């Protein structure tokens, strides 16, 4: 029984945005942790086949030289927003000679998180984790399809976010360090993933005021995993 | 079933149920009447206090469209504001093009065509408003019109819009129009509004009275209602 | 419920239910309270969070040097009407080189939100504005609704369980008009301490206060310049 | 002028039962010639030609546009086209650019498709038709060809005297002209057949 | 205003497109064509759907539409949609000639029309074109050609074609009587006469109910021969004498 | 307007104590021809401000229309809020600038005089958008002729009374009748106070010609 | 014909110090051979640490000032903080180029403090270039003022003259002397001199008259 | 135009038409492709031809550049549209930057077009799935596939069309590094994979290769016959 | 205004003056003409100040977007092509712009020359500006491919000195940048009068 797609609920919410919040849940997990040393971040790739070449799946993409990101669930709706967010950060540094802070980036994205309509189509289906180091120190940011953007100190998303948030609130406090948070994230990863944790499953992305750019090539991941 | 949905469809017996449902939408609003005298038109709107809910001066249904024309709306409120803005714009176009004050017939016909044009299609809903329009001119006299949700616009001596509609015009028809100056009609409408719509479901109410005619020298404004306070000193003497 | 699909459809009882559903969407926000004296207008809201670790979703946002709004409901429509609000303020600030009175701004807000409530295929804006301002004739406390039936009040309160707030405001609306900033603001947050269950209140972590003054620019405060305002209270009764 | 940018001359002459159209061969940039084989007379169906003179850009452009509309017309209607119809088509095509005008002076010469009736007409750069009985000319050297055809024309002409008359007219009127020369092509057509002869003109 | 909307674009939950197949089953009725390319020429065959005695036949044409100098097309389906298509197709080929002054090759013509049809299959809810149609033609690069348009926008070159539902058995017959390039223009005509004699259930094939047009290669002409009726009559007599000769084997 | 058809002439305005007086004459000249000897070149805006202009009279009729409609709209808002004269000055400046940016100027030279909230106001608006405040304004040839009288008396004493201001305006209009070729002996004085806006009638001048008896 | 531009003139000066930025400007607004007024200050206070001056055609100066104030308010209502100086410079360059093909006839000088607390003067041109210099003089009396600041501030073309850092009250007597000396020969230098001083503690202003010629 | 949203989310978190338009891919012809290290190879199975007609028009493998190669599944018309737009895009890239067009760019273009096509107002999603094999600069063989969702996704061997689970299961037990040692063996590996797929009569086995410093060569179906013959000989040598 | 650029075995040299007049009147003496686009590109200032600054800044925008989309820094010819394409869409409207583009490539050295007339050519030596012919003379004296580092420094510095000695519009300070394989590096900022002292004796 097909109603108009821009119909609220008998209870109050909407429909299609709520169905988007449901559509997040099938996606792969991701974990980002704010630390005053810098923002660390982790994700799972969910490798399916051995024919599937592993280094091509993107989860952490690059918005600015100091603003990172991670995506979830649908890949390509996220790709549009990543491209556009990059464009708008370039417009800000151009017309202002300065760095668009991460909150202003995410305001610019959730301005049209919901412009879905028939004139002037569907709501987007991706949850995003935004990091980076602005002038306000490190920042970790989380949005949703509904544009309800909030700051989170260490948010975990997607399919395993219940036990991830719970066991994350077990281990987290305010004065953590970097590497402790990195292994604290990947312990949660290899409790919530399904396959054996190895060199090809996960990927990290850490950005620091000292380690100036988010840089994470392979096989330091090997050194981090053999430290478990 | 099926025939109550669109504002474009007809019925098996030949009427539009959208327009009917919109007509009885205005039926739940408060009673607002109007009446003209031989040199002016007097408005009056029953506004109700619940307990606090506002300040003596919000959302006044007595609008003021042109320099000599104002509204006395009742029904869905935001639609009445949009219609008042359209009426101000139309009087603006007339003043800008032909250079003189809008005759009330032309204003009512343009507004009636806009309301009727919103009834023709399925993209838009019909309006949920029914409002009054009064005026005065030295070469035209007093004119009082009335526009329903459908778009039928014609003239009255007296009218009433709201819950109490017949029982507010039971005693409109007991007044007369030739022998009255409007300064009697102010306290007449005042005493009757205090008479009708008893204390039963709502407890406190509040009165507004708009007022146009020769005594305002062609202007339209709210009464200095606090000045001469003419309702209440006879309204408390109207209970027996 | 074949009449409950669209905005266009009148009901056979005349109540277009998309507006009622948008009202219920306003009813699911956080609690907030706005109230004015003769010289100062104060609006106080309550913050909430998604979890423990995350920060609290902010409510009071700036508009102009003398206009500030509260909010309840959705945030995309909130920021949409927010952007329209700053734009319409700075337009007249550009053209006439004067500040806007609040009443014509809220009339423009109603005329803005009318069109998506009448045509087909647009939603009513789920929005919970509580507007405090200064024209030349003093403070104004307005509220909106998704039906664009904007009100002027002396004290309103919208959001979840906001009716007890209205009961507290009735038994002190006589006392409101005379007082200065400090006890006025603490009456507002005493409305907030009865919009809550009796064992978690406002421990510098969920409340925000925006005051506009005759010499004071509209300013938001959060937990730390609210810690001076939170002392000077007693406990709840037994 | 812009008409004297590339030279050009087109003559059409009505005979007794037949019609002859001729033009020059020279192409070049005001004083510099380029080639001796530039085509200015186009076939539009059988036993009906058109000649174009003036700026060569508009010559090739109008020729291709007319061929476009002509084939669309002859495919929408199975019959072949009457010459008045072609004249009106060229008039409408030129008049669509009333203020953006092409620089050309089309000359239509063809026979009747039903009878053996000849037909000649010419147009201006905005679309003014003109049907005559003797001759129409177009190009820079107008007055020369006017002198020739008002000097040498007879009403009832066998194709041999028609050929020799148009030959002498084109040769002499071109030889007095400067910017137009370098050979003559002559199309002499009739009910039965189509003849194309090239004359021994001065190559100077 | 959306409950009236007919949704002629959204996939069906069986797994295929829905309106597309029903346009195909609208192809299947009212029509039966084929042609036989097998050297020096190519032909088209057609059945009279309105063979009633009160027509005029004054058009000097029928199902065939000579769309250029060197291409025609046979129609099957709803007729006037194909008139919309033939007008647009003729105009496409003519604009190509306007653009290059060289005649139009037959596959980019076919793909232009296929993109037009797929443009109304893909987006909106518009009704799809219920017309399949043939193609004969000539080029500079391959010679004589045959093509099969479909309402999806799919096409495909053949050497012996088929549209109408009555002619699937004709494709069976075209395979059972397949030749490897042998169109002396009497063998292919007798084969086409034999096919339309068997597949249509019209007893003995009255020549007013059929239509045959050919396309031969001449140096400066590229003639399209929409041939007259007397040679069709003597072709039918030739084939019925050859069927009497062929059933001496029993 | 590319070519001004029917021009007015100079407008004079000067503040005084709790009010602004503005006076301009009543002549509509075409070329050299004093074609329209009874026209009004001062609009009495609602209650606090007042407008006078020069240049093309048709454009002044246009701005009269537009300003009248805007004032009517705010008076129909019913909020108790009016336009300050400085707001009108700002709006008019923006209007002239948007005219001249599109190479379609309104050929005018406007003076806005207003009194609101204790403070007098006297604003200037040019065709090109040049706009400022001044204690005494003078347009056209008035800036060459009656400007030094204003700046003469205002430098020796910065404030004035209403009688002194009106007398000074009368003298300046006398001088402009003396040495403007496009001038006329009929002018109207318009005045704003706290009591409202008042337009006096078509007054005239008393001239001297005793130099003509000198040969 | 209708000429769209007119030269109103004016003279704006700027001096970048170690921790201060002094911007001064005359207040005469004139046209041709007349005086429209003797009080019209060219300086404008944008933020708590930025003062802009605008000379040339006056209507474009007013329009540009109002647009800059609007975009300042837009930046504030988007990013919870005021702009820097260089951000305003980049934005103003984009604006001044955004009407390239119908240009502003406006000289622009922005003085203010950077985020380190040092002086920074960003000059401009009517079409939209800019550069970070220590001192500029814009307007009609530019050529009467640039070489003297080269002599005193820049220490150019001298021998055995050491480089002393420019103090405050020394810069003040410099500004007063250069406006008196330029007002002797210029026709556009006003009477009222409006001196704006931007420190790390707010904005100071100061009004010094001149000869009333 | 057509102001409507065709593709709505599900109540349980799907796009009906993106997940469901994969079925149209699932009911098309099969096509495999592997990369060797120096020679790339791909080809389609199941032409399901009428064995007695033309075949130059039904070619399911085309090219966009002299560097890049195609394959697809699903319905062929949407592939025709996407290939036309891809040709235009790669040549317009050659207009700008003077390189030969990288394969990753054209796959991102195809997937981006597909996603903004599914997102838009009332456009039916493309029920195809392409294979884009090319070897860009410094000779690196790479191969990507598409999806109706619009996810370019790099693999090492293919599994699309009818019964792709079986084919990927054969490639799973046939991931030998030895197979990509001899170019001839890689060709024979494609032939053996497609032989572990459909009839493989040696009629509907249309295969084309590129040795990364040349253009695509469509093989004449007698060489493929000798390839199948030597595959059957090695299968007999297995016993 | 006089700029030059020339490539050789060890990368690219770019030098320029710093005087930017207005008619007969000098505005400034320290106008940094070599506009720093990237850590691997260098653009110049050739006539128009606002136009060169704006369009090269827009080119930098496009290049940074290109890098974030391709994960690979753009080449020089691609950047010059984008600049020429953006400039051509305003032909005849009165843009004066004669800039140069320098940088390191996968191919190595890259030196292009982009006009407001839309001319785009590669090459080995270039010189733009009013007194550019003066730089052309002494540069095409001292040019070779097999040169040292300090030789190229002295060549470019002397070249700009001769140009500013003859031209009236050229002057101020001689900037000097050096494009390497890894990234560009500022060499020195030398005043004219110091060079006059150095080369007069």
């Amino acid at each position: 029984y097909d109603r108009g797609v821009n119909t609220f609920s008998p209870e109050g919410r909407l429909f299609q945005v709520e169905y988007a919040i449901e559509a997040i849940k099938l996606g792969s997990t991701a974990i980002g942790i704010q630390t005053s040393e810098g923002v660390c971040l982790a994700v799972e790739k969910r490798i399916t086949s051995p024919l599937m070449e592993p280094s091509s799946i993107e989860k952490i993409v690059e918005i600015d030289a100091h603003i990172g990101c991670a995506m979830s669930g649908l890949i390509a709706d996220a790709k549009t927003l990543i491209d556009k967010a990059r464009v708008e950060t370039q417009n800000h540094w151009f017309t202002y000679n300065e760095t668009m802070t991460v909150e202003s980036v995410t305001q610019a994205v959730s301005n049209l998180a919901l412009q879905f309509g028939e004139e002037d189509s569907r709501p987007f289906g991706v949850a995003l984790l935004f990091g980076g180091v602005d002038e306000k120190g490190p920042q970790l940011f989380h949005m949703d399809p509904s544009g309800t953007f909030v700051q989170c100190d260490a948010r975990a998303i997607g399919s395993a976010s219940e036990g991830a948030q719970s066991s994350l609130q077990e281990v987290y406090h305010k004065s953590m360090t970097l590497k402790e948070a990195i292994k604290s994230s990947l312990i949660i990863l290899k409790q919530v993933m399904e396959e054996k944790l190895n060199a090809t499953n996960i990927e990290l992305a850490t950005v620091q005021p000292g380690q100036n750019f988010h840089m994470f090539t392979k096989e330091e991941l090997e050194e981090v995993i053999k430290d478990i | 079933t099926g025939y109550d949905l669109s504002a474009s469809t007809f019925s098996p017996d030949g009427r539009v149920f959208q327009v009917e449902y919109a007509m009885k939408a205005v039926e739940n609003s408060s009673t607002a009447i109007g009446i003209r005298c031989k040199d002016g038109v007097v408005f009056g709107v029953e506004k109700l206090v619940l307990s606090k809910l506002y300040e003596e001066g919000s959302n006044k249904r007595l609008f003021n469209v042109d320099r000599h024309v104002g509204m006395a709306v009742a029904g869905l409120l935001a639609d009445a504001r949009s219609l008042a803005d359209i009426a101000r714009e139309e009087a603006s176009n007339f003043r800008s093009n032909f250079g003189y004050n809008i005759p009330l017939k032309h204003l009512a016909d343009r507004v009636a065509m806009y309301v009727h044009a919103y009834t023709l299609y399925s993209a838009v809903r019909p309006f949920g408003c029914s409002f009054m329009l009064g005026s005065y001119s030295v070469n035209d006299g007093a004119q009082l019109y009335m526009i329903d949700p459908s778009g039928v616009s014609y003239g009255y001596w007296g009218c009433a819009i709201g819950k109490a509609r017949q029982a507010a015009k039971t005693e409109i028809e007991k007044l007369q129009m030739k022998e009255m100056t409007c300064r009697d009609i102010v306290k007449e409408v005042a005493k009757i509004i205090y008479i009708v719509h008893d204390e039963v479901k709502d407890k406190a109410f509040e009165l507004e009275l708009s007022w146009v005619g020769e005594l305002t020298n062609g202007r339209h404004e709210i009464v200095p209602k606090d000045i001469r306070e003419e309702a209440e000193k006879y309204a408390k003497e109207s209970l027996k | 419920n074949q009449y409950d699909n669209d905005v266009t459809v009148w009901s056979p009882q005349g109540r277009i239910h998309q507006i009622e559903y948008a009202m219920e969407a306003v009813k699911q926000g956080s609690a907030t309270v706005g109230l004015k004296s003769k010289t100062h207008a104060v609006l106080v809201a309550l913050k909430r969070a998604q979890s423990e670790l995350a920060a609290h979703q902010k409510k009071i946002l700036h508009v102009d040097n003398h206009i500030g709004i509260s909010i309840a409901g959705l945030t995309a429509d909130a920021r949409l009407l927010c952007n329209f609000m700053r734009q319409e303020c700075l337009d007249s600030r550009f053209v006439f080189d004067r500040p806007l009175p609040v009443s014509r701004l809220v009339s423009l807000i109603g005329s803005k939100t009318q069109i998506p409530t009448q045509r087909y295929g647009r939603r009513p804006y789920g929005v919970g504005l509580l507007i405090a301002g200064y024209d030349d004739m003093g403070p104004h406390i307005f509220q909106t609704c998704p039906s664009a039936n904007y009100f002027d009040c002396r004290a309103m309160s919208i959001g979840a369980r906001s009716q007890s707030a209205r009961t507290y405001l009735e038994r002190h609306m006589s006392e409101f008009m005379e007082c200065n900033l400090n006890e006025l603001v603490k009456h507002g947050l005493r409305a907030l301490r009865e919009t809550l269950p009796a064992e978690q209140d406002l421990t510098t972590k969920n409340v925000s206060i925006g005051i506009v003054g005759k010499d004071l620019e509209f300013t938001i405060y959060d937990d730390d310049d609210v810690s001076p305002f939170l002392e000077g209270l007693e406990e709840r009764p037994q | 002028s812009i008409m004297s940018y590339n030279g050009g001359a087109v003559m059409a002459m009505k005979g007794k039962n037949c019609v002859a159209i001729a033009a020059d061969r020279r192409f070049g940039i005001q004083a510099q010639m380029v080639t001796t084989d530039f085509q200015k007379i186009f076939p539009m169906g059988d036993r009906l030609y058109i000649g174009l003179a003036g700026l060569a850009t508009d010559v090739q452009t109008v020729a291709q546009r007319l061929k476009f509309r002509l084939n669309l017309y002859e495919l929408k209607e199975g019959r072949q086209i009457k010459p008045y119809t072609l004249m009106s088509m060229v008039a409408n095509l030129l008049y669509e650019k009333r203020f953006g005008p092409y620089y050309t002076e089309p000359v239509i010469a063809g026979l009747d498709p039903k009878t053996f009736k000849p037909f000649i007409c010419s147009l201006d750069l905005i679309g003014c038709p003109m049907v005559t009985d003797d001759f129409v000319v177009s190009g820079t050297c107008a007055e020369q060809m006017y002198g020739m055809c008002e000097s040498l024309w007879e009403p009832n002409m066998d194709p041999d005297h028609l050929f020799e008359t148009i030959s002498q007219a084109m040769l002499n009127a071109v030889d007095r002209d400067a910017v137009s020369g370098m050979g003559v092509i002559v199309h002499i057509i009739e009910k039965d057949k189509i003849t194309t002869r090239t004359l021994k003109a001065r190559m100077d | 205003s959306r409950r009236y909307d007919s949704r002629t674009t959204i996939f069906s939950p069986e797994g295929r497109l829905y309106q597309v197949e029903y346009a195909m089953e609208a192809i299947g009725h009212a029509g039966t064509c084929l042609g036989i390319l097998a050297n020096d020429g190519v032909l088209l065959a057609a059945e009279r759907r309105n063979i009633h005695k009160l027509l005029d036949e004054v058009f000097f044409s029928e199902k065939i539409y000579k769309l250029n100098e060197d291409m025609a097309c046979s129609v099957a389906g709803i007729t006037s949609d194909a008139n919309v298509l033939t007008n647009e197709l003729r105009l496409i080929a003519q604009r190509y000639l306007l653009q290059y002054q060289e005649p139009i090759p037959c596959e980019q013509l076919v793909t232009a029309l296929c993109d037009i049809k797929q443009a109304y299959t893909q987006f909106g809810g518009k009704r799809p074109f219920g017309v399949s149609l043939l193609y004969i033609g000539w080029d500079k690069h391959y010679g004589f050609q045959l093509y099969q348009s479909d309402p999806s926008g799919n096409y495909g070159g053949w050497k012996a074609t088929c549209i109408g539902n009555n002619s699937a058995a004709a494709v069976s017959m075209l395979k059972q009587d397949y030749k490897e390039g042998e169109m002396t223009l009497k063998s292919a005509l007798a084969l086409a006469i034999k096919v339309l004699n068997k597949t249509m259930d019209v007893s003995k094939l009255s020549a007013e109910k059929v239509e045959i047009a050919t396309l031969t290669r001449e140096n400066g002409k590229t003639v399209i021969r929409v041939l007259k009726q007397k040679e069709v009559e003597q072709l039918i007599k030739k084939h019925e004498e050859e069927e009497a000769k062929a059933e001496r084997e029993k | 307007t590319q070519n001004p058809m029917v021009t007015g002439t100079s407008v004079l305005g000067v503040k005084f104590e709790g009010g602004v007086v503005i006076a301009a004459d009543m002549l509509g000249s075409y070329g050299s021809l004093a074609r329209f000897r009874n026209i009004s070149r001062i609009m009495r805006v609602n209650n606090s401000t007042m407008l006078g202009a020069s240049g093309d009279y048709a454009d002044f009729q246009y701005l009269k229309q537009v300003l009248g409609q805007m004032v009517i709209d705010e008076e129909l808002l019913g909020d108790g809020h009016s336009y300050s004269p400085r707001a009108i000055h700002s709006w008019l400046t923006r209007a002239m600038y948007s005219r001249r940016s599109k190479m379609n100027p309104l050929w005018n030279t406007m003076v806005i005089g207003g009194y609101a909230d204790g403070e007098s106001f006297l604003g200037y608006v040019d065709m090109l958008g040049v706009a400022y405040e001044a204690p005494s304004l003078a347009t056209g040839y008035g800036a060459y002729l009656a400007q030094p009288l204003l700046r003469e008396v205002l430098e020796k004493q910065p404030v004035l009374s209403q009688t002194e201001a009106r007398d000074l305006v009368e003298r300046c209009m006398r001088v402009l009748y003396y040495r403007d070729a496009r001038s006329y002996n009929r002018f109207q004085i318009a005045t704003v106070t706290e009591k409202g806006v008042e337009i006096e009638g078509p007054l005239s001048t008393e001239t001297n010609w005793d130099i003509a008896h000198m040969i | 014909r209708f000429s769209p531009y007119v030269f109103n003139g004016g003279t704006i000066l700027a001096i970048a110090g170690e921790d201060f930025a002094i911007v001064a400007s005359d207040t005469r607004l004139s046209e041709g051979f007349s005086i429209h007024t003797r009080d019209s200050p060219k300086c404008y206070k944008l933020t708590d640490k930025t003062v802009i001056g605008c000379s040339g055609f006056h209507g474009d100066c007013l329009t540009l000032t109002k647009i800059i104030e609007a975009r300042l308010k837009m930046y504030k209502h988007s990013n919870n903080k005021a702009m820097t100086t260089g951000a305003i410079a980049a934005m103003l360059s984009t604006i001044l180029y955004s009407r390239r093909f119908f240009p502003y006839y406006v000289y622009n000088i922005i003085g203010g403090l950077d985020e380190e607390g040092k002086g920074a003067v960003y000059s401009f041109d009517p079409v939209g270039s800019y550069q970070r210099d220590s001192f500029k003089a814009g307007g009609s009396a530019s050529a009467m003022l640039q070489p003297l600041l080269d002599n005193q501030v820049g220490f150019k073309n001298m021998q055995n003259v050491e480089h002393v850092p420019l103090s405050l009250d020394r810069a003040m007597r410099l500004v007063k002397d250069v406006f008196i000396s330029a007002a002797e020969r210029d026709v556009y230098t006003g009477d009222a001199l409006r001196i704006c001083i931007v420190t790390k503690e707010g904005i100071r202003e100061e009004t010094v008259s001149l000869r009333k010629d | 135009s057509y102001d409507r949203a065709i593709t709505v989310f599900s109540p349980d978190g799907h796009l009906f038409q993106v997940e469901y338009a994969q079925e149209a891919v699932k009911k098309g012809s099969t096509a495999v492709g592997v990369r060797g290290r120096d020679i790339v190879v791909l080809g389609v199975e199941k032409k399901s031809v009428a064995k007695l007609q033309d075949e130059r028009t039904v070619r399911k493998i085309c090219a966009l550049d002299d560097n890049v190669c195609m394959a697809f599944a699903g319905l062929t018309a949407d592939a025709r549209i996407v290939i036309n737009r891809a040709r235009v895009e790669c040549q317009s890239h050659r207009l700008t930057v003077e390189d030969p067009v990288t394969v990753e760019y054209i796959t991102r273009y195809i997937a981006s077009l597909k996603q903004r096509y599914t997102q838009s107002n009332g456009r039916r999603p493309f029920g195809i799935s392409a294979l884009i094999v090319g070897f860009d600069f410094d000779g690196t063989p790479r191969l990507y596939q598409t999806d109706p969702s619009g996810t370019y996704h790099a693999w090492k061997a293919n599994a699309i069309g009818r019964g792709a689970k079986s084919v990927r299961e054969f490639l799973e037990k046939n991931y030998t590094d030895e197979a990509i040692e001899t170019d001839d063996l890689t060709i024979k590996l494609v032939i053996k994979a497609l032989l572990e797929v459909v009839q493989s009569g040696g009629k509907n086995i249309e295969l084309a290769v590129m040795r990364r410093d040349q253009s695509l060569k469509i093989l004449n179906p007698e060489e493929i016959e000798k390839y199948v013959a030597e595959i059957e000989k090695e299968k007999e040598e297995n016993e | 205004t006089t700029t030059l650029a020339f490539k050789f075995r060890h990368g690219v040299i770019v030098a320029a003056d710093s005087r930017a007049t207005a008619g007969a009147y000098i505005a400034s003496q320290t106008v940094k003409k070599v506009i720093e686009i990237n850590p691997y590109l260098l653009g110049t200032m050739a006539g128009g100040a606002a136009d060169c600054s704006f369009w090269e800044r827009l080119l930098a925008r496009q290049c940074r977007i290109y890098e974030l989309r391709n994960k690979e820094r753009i080449s020089v010819a691609a950047a010059s092509k984008l600049l020429a394409n953006m400039v051509y869409q305003y032909k005849g409207m009165g843009l004066s712009m004669g800039t140069m583009i320098c940088g390191w490539d996968k191919r190595g050295p890259g030196l292009y020359y982009v006009d407001s007339e839309g001319n785009r050519i590669s090459g080995a030596t270039f010189s733009v500006g009013s007194g550019s012919v003066y730089a052309y003379g002494v540069m095409d004296r001292g040019y070779s491919y097999d040169l040292e580092v300090e030789q190229a420094y002295d060549l470019a510095r002397r070249a700009i000195y001769q140009a500013t000695y003859r031209d009236a519009y050229s002057g101020g300070a001689v900037n000097l940048y050096h494009v390497r394989e890894d990234g560009w590096i500022r060499v020195s900022s030398d005043n004219v009068a110091d060079l006059h002292e150095k080369y007069s004796g």
